[PDB]
């Protein structure tokens, strides 16, 4: 009893305009800006409160999995419809999406023709007016500018219409990904002191989709923890489409601009999937993730070269840098260096989930993937490789004291007698502080400042893996200026003075900060040493005090620490 | 030109209907119209005659 | 002699393709519709 | 009907035409007062005509 | 910016300062900010985000400086007055040599915004660019309002603002957030184009671009349906229609009748006013009136073709609209309901005038007269001013704030006054100006904030009552001519007499202030004057002057006798009113004792005053003569002639009459 009425209203409303379908662009904008009115609007409220949208956002693959919905398509297109149906059929034949999704995208593009036309190059009269205003400032393109008549006559053509439809399809894919990501973010890390309507909507959406009830002493995370593989599997199709464009698509449309747009869309979709996975993982921080999923994920990354094949181009650097940072973040998250070391040193069973530590095959796969990544000569694998090297360095010693399953791994790839490869990898990673520099760059692209690529909460929860890595790595490599500047660039991110506000947020966002005063490893090694090295080493203590005073303004329990 | 003509027509419609709109078949708007015609023609005569008068000054060399 | 032709053409074309000149008509039309409604109302009122 | 309405229409705010009712009233009141004072003079003369007998 | 914000709080920590010092510092800061704004168009930044943040900051500073100067007209805004004045003189009438140096930054910002690609990542840069665009738009709006004020006939910035709107027409396509601010700016440009044909906007926008912008904006926030962006788009549409814009108005009303035009949705919203938010209903009705008064032939035609859905809803709203809504659940909704009723009455009156011009107003008027109950309840009666609480608040504020007065928070008419809690008192600034010391916040949401909000709501209600007064005045004036035949005379006469009595009672009861609202003297007298005029022309009065004349006599006694003062129109209209009243009485004993007061104390005193002043006068003397003539005709005087001989002989009027005759 889950229909697409609210999801895909009747075509008569879309055509007559009596009800504009809530495209994913508007939902993504409303979830990103956190607007109260829009989020509490009746239309969007009914759209999100529907179980159909919940099932769709919990299974995005089904939204574009190739299916045979000819009957539904014919029933919807029956009772300017001929052109709409023709475009929908052409898109469904070109791309593997279903006919319903193609029809919906075509309807959305039809309703959004005004924007697609206004985002086009301006006319000649406009360029003349701009030149008259100007009496630097040369962001025009008069060599290709044309009049409005020839711009409109070319807009109504068939090739241009199909190109605009494909561009709108890619934009709607990106908007759906961003919208579901922001929705998961707002539902998991909801900020306190929000309007009653927002809290009620959050509770309703949770109880309807994942049965996550705050009044229950133990909510049902099952349906929320099952969102990691749902996107880790879709990343496969994302990279497959990135490395190969649709074959059924006409060759005339496969131009340089179209290829670049497709690559950027695939990279954005992969980044959003990785972010959703990281969120679903950090939702359960202390417990381990199912090793059956990490095995396949590490095999995927081994095969794809950590998405370096699609990101190897020089025209996607702005999207590659954040993509590589998020890949490293999710790798360090699923690695759980902190919990892994706790288990290796404590030997007590967590009971939350079985880790990959009991499977030698997963260890072999991870080791060969790290080896291939380091041999390929890629920087994105620097922090992940370093971390893995540390883990192996702790497993070696664990074996020396016992001289059980991990022993199989340690003896399978000839890693028991010699420790040369991991040591050389760590040496190369620490040489010239390349690992620290790349970690600082990732934190900058995964921070809270305006330079960050994601929302403030996203970066706040992403810096946790790097902070834990520095925590467990601090007692191994000695205290030195490079790790300190790295941690400073991580925690502070390089924000300005006016980027400090007393806006109370969720405790989760403040976790990454309070951990400095919660865990003894990050308290007696960085904070105490930073205080002791003053005013001799002024920048670390100064930046630490600055970030602490900026983050603990509302925290009355730690307001007098600075 | 066409649009301008449409405009003028509509203006005429509004003025005529506003001034009188309970007998559009009446002799007033008739006299008005014919009399306007005469005005225009008289203007033409005046202007062109003035032009010819000006043209004679050239021969007065 | 083509230059002279396209010069004239450019001049007249430039004179036509102006914001103000084109705008005046549009402004005029609404400016007329105002009087249209006003007159029709005042007419209906004094339609006795 | 609509044709004649659009033909005899004037480009001007409607709230100004209805306002003319005030002017018209101010111009009618004068004649109305003159009729009052004439029917009054008349009445007076009548009552005098009934006083003499 | 922080220094200017701190100086804005001139109602207070500050040991070692003075007005002159702060004024000089603010002037220097303004000069430095203007120099930075003029020089930023030449620096080469490593990235665009730095220049964007700089432009945002300087624009926000200039906007906060401009708004603070015109938001109030008291001395509180004198510390930053030389600075605001400087910035305005430099951004409204700059020299022709450096005129483009101050405008190129805004053009470059708009260009960078209209050609920035859409990206799901980097939300910081996105929000910074959005705030920069909103600040630039607010600054443009502030400059336009400043130019509109102070009487600026030649605005050289309008030529550049037109070509900036040329880009702002496409800018929203990149981000929906810009849809409201952009429209606001456009509305302010149109307002400056009204009080100043204007430059054709279609020449700058373009046919295709203009049609695309219209098709994008015609749907008022359809996917969400918010109230703020709705009122914004309705005020924008009303302003665009009110001005000389004709191409855009036609394309927005017709839609290329109306099938996808703004009106097709405005009717859909009007047919659900019973449940729609009253706040948006006011803006919708304002748009309807703006489209009717300037483009009636289309709006009225479409409404008559679809009157079956609008007249029924109007009747429903009228019948179930109580008069005294304060006592019931709701205090701020009273002003909104009054404004909605006033707009509905105005629209009904306009359509009735159009129908009368078309000779089709009989049945509609006969059906509408049965819906005037809310008018009879809360129409001409403006006694809901409740001067008691206003005076109490004024005294309480003058006792706690000796330096700052309650009248100091009066708006300078810089921005169109909202019909909310900030109609007269500037609450948006007061919240940050008086919230520094204890007393503004108050326990349990008490103190001066709630009282100021209630006073603003009462003032908005009074304004809505005045609007309804004008609307019902026009409606009844046209109905008196419409309902000339001998039918429905009973209810008609009852309503007219009730209106006259309410007006005469309000003329005696507590009056509103003259500095806030318009003087009512001579504004509501001609209404009853013409009403009684037409009712006498119809000769359908119940000769019930025994009580109606008492209010007129009390008014004439308590008017201070301004026979020849500046209040000459008021005296003349009162004289005409009493003339028509005593004439109606003549058509009808207990009347003579009640009408001898005018013959003894009124006519003689006014005649003596006129004779003494004349040593203007002709018409007043003729009116007094007509009054006496029509008053000596009442039947009750033909027997009390004995009793009146002495009162008429006591003043010796014959001597002064013969003297003036000489």
């Amino acid at each position: 009893t889950l229909t697409d009425r609210t999801y895909l209203p009747p075509l008569e409303d879309c055509l007559t305009g009596r009800t504009v379908i809530l495209s994913w662009r508007l939902v993504a904008s409303a979830l990103e800006d956190a607007d109260l009115a829009r989020l509490t609007s009746p239309a969007l409220s009914t759209f999100l409160r529907d179980g159909f949208v919940h099932e769709l956002l919990k299974h995005p693959a089904r939204v574009f999995e190739p299916k045979d919905l000819k009957q539904e398509f014919e029933t919807k297109t029956s009772s300017g419809v001929d052109t709409i149906k023709k475009d929908a059929l052409w898109l469904a034949d070109a791309v593997a999406i279903n006919q319903v999704a193609a029809l919906r995208i075509v309807l959305i593009e039809y309703q959004t023709r005004a924007h697609s036309h206004l985002v086009l190059p301006l006319s000649t009269q406009d360029v003349a007016n701009i030149q008259e205003a100007a009496g630097i400032l040369s962001l025009l393109n008069p060599a290709s500018a044309v009049d409005a008549e020839t711009m409109w006559c070319d807009f109504e053509t068939e090739a241009r219409r199909r190109e605009r439809i494909l561009a709108t399809y890619l934009s709607e894919r990106r908007s759906f990904t961003a919208a579901v990501d922001a929705l998961v973010t707002f539902l998991l890390h909801s900020a306190p002191g929000q309007h009653k309507d927002l809290d009620s909507l959050r509770r309703a959406l949770l109880k309807d989709a994942f049965a996550f009830d705050e009044d229950l002493d133990v909510p049902d995370r099952s349906k929320l923890l099952t969102m990691a593989p749902t996107y880790m599997n879709l990343v496969e199709d994302c990279i497959a489409r990135a490395q190969a464009l649709p074959a059924k698509l006409g060759e005339s449309f496969k131009t340089e601009a179209f290829e670049l747009d497709w690559l950027r869309t695939a990279i954005t979709e992969a980044v959003h999937s990785l972010s959703i996975a990281f969120q679903a993982l950090d939702l359960d921080t202390p417990y381990f993730a199912p090793h059956e999923l990490l095995s396949e994920w590490f095999e995927l990354m081994n095969s794809s070269l950590f998405l370096e094949s699609i990101l190897g181009f020089e025209v996607v650097a702005d999207l590659a840098m954040p993509a590589r940072s998020l890949v490293s973040a999710i790798c360090l998250k699923m690695l759980n260096i902190d919990r892994t070391i706790q288990f290796l040193h404590d030997f007590d069973y967590p009971d939350g989930e079985e880790p990959y530590l009991l499977s030698s095959q997963t260890l072999n796969k991870i080791h060969t993937a790290v080896t291939n990544a380091v041999n390929s000569g890629v920087a994105a694998s620097l922090p992940v490789a370093f971390a893995w090297s540390l883990i192996v360095h702790q497993m070696h010693l664990g074996y020396q004291e016992r001289a059980s399953p991990y022993d199989d791994f340690l003896r399978e790839q000839r890693l028991d007698n010699d420790i040369a490869p991991v040591e050389q990898i760590a040496m190369l990673a620490t040489s010239r502080g390349q690992v620290y520099q790349v970690m600082s760059e990732m934190a900058l692209c995964l921070g809270t400042t305006h330079e960050a690529a994601f929302r403030p909460a996203v970066g706040a929860r992403a810096r946790l893996v790097f902070q834990d890595l520095l925590k467990r790595a601090a007692y191994l490599i000695p205290y030195q200026d490079e790790p300190v500047f790295s941690l400073l660039a991580i925690l502070a991110t390089g924000r300005q003075y006016w980027d400090v506000t007393d806006a109370l947020s969720a405790s989760s966002l403040n976790q990454v900060y309070t951990d400095m005063l919660d865990d003894e490893t990050l308290f007696t090694q960085f904070t105490m040493q930073a205080i002791n090295r003053f005013p001799y080493e002024f920048n670390p203590f100064s930046v630490l005090c600055r970030v602490l005073a900026a983050a603990l303004i509302t925290n009355k329990d730690k307001a007098d620490v600075v | 030109g066409k649009d301008l003509a449409k405009m003028i027509k509509e203006i005429n419609d509004m003025s005529n209907t506003l001034s009188k709109g309970s007998k559009p078949d009446d002799p007033l708007t008739q006299i008005v119209r014919v009399l306007n015609g005469h005005l225009a023609q008289l203007q033409w005569i005046d202007t062109n005659a003035a032009a010819l008068q000006a043209k004679v000054a050239a021969a007065q060399k | 002699d083509e230059d002279e032709l396209k010069q004239k053409l450019q001049q007249i074309d430039k004179t036509l393709n102006d914001p103000a000149q084109g705008s005046r008509l549009e402004e005029l039309w609404s400016r007329l519709i105002v009087l249209r409604g006003y007159a029709e109302d005042l007419k209906d009122q004094i339609n006795q | 009907d609509v044709d004649t309405y659009l033909s005899n229409l004037q480009t001007k705010t409607t709230l100004s035409m209805i306002a003319d009712g005030l002017e018209r009233s101010a111009r009618d009141f004068d004649a109305f007062l003159e009729e009052n004072v004439t029917l009054e003079w008349e009445a007076q003369r009548k009552r005098i005509y009934q006083h003499f007998g | 910016a922080a220094l200017i914000d701190s100086a804005a709080c001139s109602a207070v920590p500050w040991l070692g300062t003075s007005e002159k010092i702060l004024s000089r510092v603010a002037l220097a800061i303004a000069q430095a900010a203007l120099d930075v704004y003029e020089s930023t168009t030449t620096w080469r930044f490593r990235s665009e985000l730095d220049r964007s943040i700089l432009v945002r900051d300087v624009v926000g500073l200039m906007h906060k400086l401009v708004v603070h100067a015109h938001t109030l007209s008291s001395h509180l805004t004198s510390t930053l007055s030389p600075a605001a004045a400087h910035i305005i003189s430099s951004f409204l009438t700059p020299p022709p040599s450096a005129s483009s140096l101050r405008f190129q930054p805004l053009l470059g910002t708009l260009l960078v915004a209209l050609i920035t690609p859409r990206a799901t990542l980097y939300p910081g840069q996105s929000r910074i660019l959005a705030e920069r665009v909103t600040s630039v738009l607010a600054f443009c709006t502030s400059l336009l309002r400043a130019a509109d004020f102070l009487g600026q006939t030649h605005i050289p910035l309008q030529t550049h603002l037109f070509q900036s709107a040329c880009l702002l027409a496409r800018l929203p396509a990149a981000n929906a957030v810009y849809r409201a601010p952009v429209l606001e700016l456009l509305r302010a440009l149109v307002e400056v184009a009204g009080r100043a044909e204007p430059p054709s906007l279609l020449g700058y926008l373009g046919s295709h671009a203009a049609r695309s912008f219209i098709s994008l904006v015609e749907g008022i926030d359809k996917p969400f349906g918010r109230v703020e962006h709705a009122v914004v788009t309705w005020r924008f549409f009303a302003a665009v229609i009110r001005n000389r814009q004709q191409w855009m108005a036609g394309c927005l009303l017709t839609g290329r009748v109306g099938e996808g035009s703004v009106l097709a949705a405005a009717m859909e919203r009007l047919r659900e006013v019973k449940s729609l938010d009253v706040q948006e209903a006011v803006a919708v009705m304002d748009f309807v009136v703006s489209a009717q008064n300037y483009w009636p032939w289309t709006i009225f035609a479409v409404r008559k073709e679809k009157e079956v859905v609008d007249a029924l809803r109007g009747y429903v709203r009228g019948l179930k609209a109580p008069g005294m809504v304060m006592k019931t659940d709701g205090a701020a909704a009273a002003a909104f309901q009054a404004r909605i009723a006033a707009y509905v009455a105005e629209t009904f009156a306009m359509q009735l005038y159009h129908m009368r011009q078309m000779r089709q107003a009989e049945k509609f008027a006969g059906e509408l007269v049965a819906d005037l109950d809310y008018f009879l309840r809360e129409g001409v009666m403006v006694w809901g001013y409740n001067a008691s609480l206003h005076g109490n608040f004024a005294r309480n504020f003058a006792k706690r704030f000796p330096g700052v007065e309650v009248d100091d928070f009066k708006r300078t008419m810089w921005l169109p006054r909202e019909l909310g809690k900030g109609y007269y008192y500037a609450l948006e600034v007061a919240e940050q100006m008086l919230g520094f010391d204890a007393g503004w916040g108050g326990v349990k949401q008490s103190g001066f904030r709630k009282e100021m909000e209630t006073a603003n709501l009462n003032l908005s209600l009074v304004e809505a009552q005045v609007s309804l007064f004008h609307a019902w005045e026009y409606l009844l004036l046209e109905l008196t001519l419409s309902l000339l035949p001998k039918k429905e005379n009973a209810a008609f006469a009852r309503q007219v007499l009730q209106v006259v009595e309410q007006c005469l009672e309000a003329n005696q009861r507590s009056q509103p202030p003259e500095n806030i609202f318009v003087v009512l003297g001579h504004a509501r007298a001609g209404l009853a004057l013409t009403l009684l005029q037409r009712l006498a022309d119809a000769n359908q009065l119940p000769r019930d002057v025994t009580h109606l004349l008492a209010l007129v006599s009390s008014a004439i006694h308590a008017v201070e006798n301004p026979f020849g003062a500046n209040d000459l129109p008021y005296f003349r209209t009162l004289l005409k009113i009493l003339f028509v009243v005593l004439r109606a009485a003549k058509q009808g004993v207990a009347i003579t004792q009640q009408v001898l007061t005018i013959l003894d104390r009124v006519v003689a005193r006014c005649f003596r005053a006129l004779a003494a002043l004349v040593h203007t006068a002709p018409e007043d003397l003729a009116l007094i003569t007509a009054i006496l003539q029509a008053c000596l005709s009442v039947p009750g005087i033909e027997q009390c002639q004995v009793q009146v001989l002495n009162i008429m002989a006591a003043h010796d009027v014959f001597q002064v009459a013969v003297a003036l005759f000489s």
